[PDB]
DNA sequence: CATGCACTTACATGCACAGGATGTATATATGTGACACGTGCCTGGAGACTAGGGAGTAATCCCCTTGGCGGTTAAAACGCGGGGGACAGCGCGTACGTGCGTTTAAGCGG
DNA sequence: CGCTTAAACGCACGTACGCGCTGTCCCCCGCGTTTTAACCGCCAAGGGGATTACTCCCTAGTCTCCAGGCACGTGTCACATATATACATCCTGTGCATGTAAGTGCATG
């Protein structure tokens, strides 16, 4: 037979490798089209240092990662290993948003 | 009217025959192919099938009480 | 030049990989959008916060200067940036 | 026949006078006391105002009841009604006490 | 002259009370002192500043504008007594 | 004559609805003190002038940002079995709501 | 320090609640395959951030003055509490429909 790996032994070593890891995990590009597409709803022609871009995608990831251990401690306080939309719903709330 | 619920539950333990049990989520979707409410019955289901056990007709297989999986008897 | 669905730029095996690094093991696949949502939220808020301080400079060109006073400014501070 | 309600139909009915209510729900004298005693613990023969030991108090259960409402969206959150401890511990961990 | 247990000072119908402005309306056994130690955590940590602020002032009494900012600092800002 | 079967009848169980209790809601009484307003006042806000310096503005330039092509895959996406996990149901044994008398200690007040 | 009274406290007792068991469907996950666009690498444009220079608009500061709001005092009605009454609601007793069990007469082997 092929091989293969049963579920969640893979998931754990992504786990331990991005927590492993430092750099981050979105395209840079797409990110940087996001940011200009949604600052030019505020005002027109805007023009972006990358390095603010850089701090956003990083200030982002980390907010959400951050959110997604809220996330975590929410599962298994609901006797669960799977998130949840309500979840993360409650995390924000609980947070104060 | 028609029969008593206790020949649904019987028909449903008799219609599979696993090596384990019928569970009783398994024979609730039985009755509602095989036509009853089963929605508002699960009190009457519950006490009919602990009935029937309790005459020898079925021994319940892993759970206890209406939990678990539900076999009939050696003869 | 004018783009509309940079949303859906953020993959669903991005949002994976930092739900990896936030120690996910599953995802529902519900999780994804919603998510979306919600560092789309976090986002306009802190540009929005971006472009106030970025105007309030006389400036077209955002400085991450800017950004992290925005991101102090919501008790989210970032160090690394000049500030 | 002497009457008796049936479980959580009182606590609901104080649950309601407590909500329209605004008086402070701590007898004041042992919180009094509390207070003295902590502080004395970090500095001997403290003096207190009697309008700090109030705003002190209520600080103190708007903190309280806050956290309430935490744990208990936390505890609806996993199907249950009877609150638990690792609920109040986890309101604590994601806002980060 | 010293105090060893006021803890108990908070009752267990008083923490029924709060509850039930906290809308919870069933409460375990093990709840009560677990939250009175929490609450007494939350009271060191406010009144540590509170008498750093007392003595700053060469004052040996507490007074309440500084129980006003030690509060505000915890980001718990109470209205009604400042100044 | 006995026996299966059907029929009929009695009893157990789940559901509906009336009925009281009661705790809350609804109506004045009052007397009070908090609240709202008159009054002295002084100090803090304001008027005239000044000096000088911070900010607004012109230039420029250059550096940094924007715009564009082409490999280059890594990554994104698509699909698919298939296990693992959310979740419904149930039993059940419990711990906690509810009720009630007690002591005490909270609270007033001086 | 004394009075008072409700709150706490503790015990009784039912019931509903966590919660573990069982099972069941189905949901993402691992494992590929395709595909596509991210990125790097390079190159050209220009523009506006920043910098210097010059200027002058404004404002902090000073002297003078006076009135705005604050402390103080004092009447006064809003409403907290009290009392009497109405109704919502909630449990609960009871009556009903339905399911089930049992006896039994009747057709039949």
């Amino acid at each position: 037979k092929p091989h293969r790996y049963r579920p969640g032994t893979v998931a754990l070593r992504e786990i331990r490798r991005y927590q492993k890891s430092t750099e981050l995990l979105i395209r840079k590009l797409p990110f940087q089209r996001l940011v200009r597409e949604i600052a030019q709803d505020f005002k027109t022609d805007l023009r972006f240092q990358s390095s603010a871009v850089m701090a956003l995608q990083e200030a982002s990831e980390a907010y959400l990662v951050g959110l997604f251990e809220d996330t975590n401690l929410a599962a298994i306080h609901a006797k669960r290993v799977t998130i949840m939309p309500k979840d993360i719903q409650l995390a924000r709330r609980i947070r104060g948003e | 009217s028609g029969p008593p619920v206790s020949e649904l539950i019987t028909k449903a333990v008799a219609a599979s025959k696993e090596r384990s049990g019928v569970s009783l989520a398994a024979l609730k979707k039985a009755l509602a192919a095989a036509g009853y409410d089963v929605e508002k019955n699960n009190s009457r289901i519950k006490l009919g099938l602990k009935s029937l056990v309790s005459k020898g007709t079925l021994v319940q297989t892993k759970g206890t009480g209406a939990s678990g999986s539900f076999k009939l008897n050696k003869k | 030049k004018v783009l509309r669905d940079n949303i859906q730029g953020i993959t669903k095996p991005a949002i994976r990989r930092l739900a990896r690094r936030g120690g996910v093991k599953r995802i529902s696949g519900l999780i994804y959008e919603e998510t979306r949502g919600v560092l789309k939220v976090f986002l306009e808020n802190v540009i929005r916060d971006a472009v106030t301080y970025t105007e309030h400079a006389k400036r077209k060109t955002v400085t991450a200067m800017d950004v992290v006073y925005a991101l102090k400014r919501q008790g989210r501070t970032l160090y690394g940036f000049g500030g």
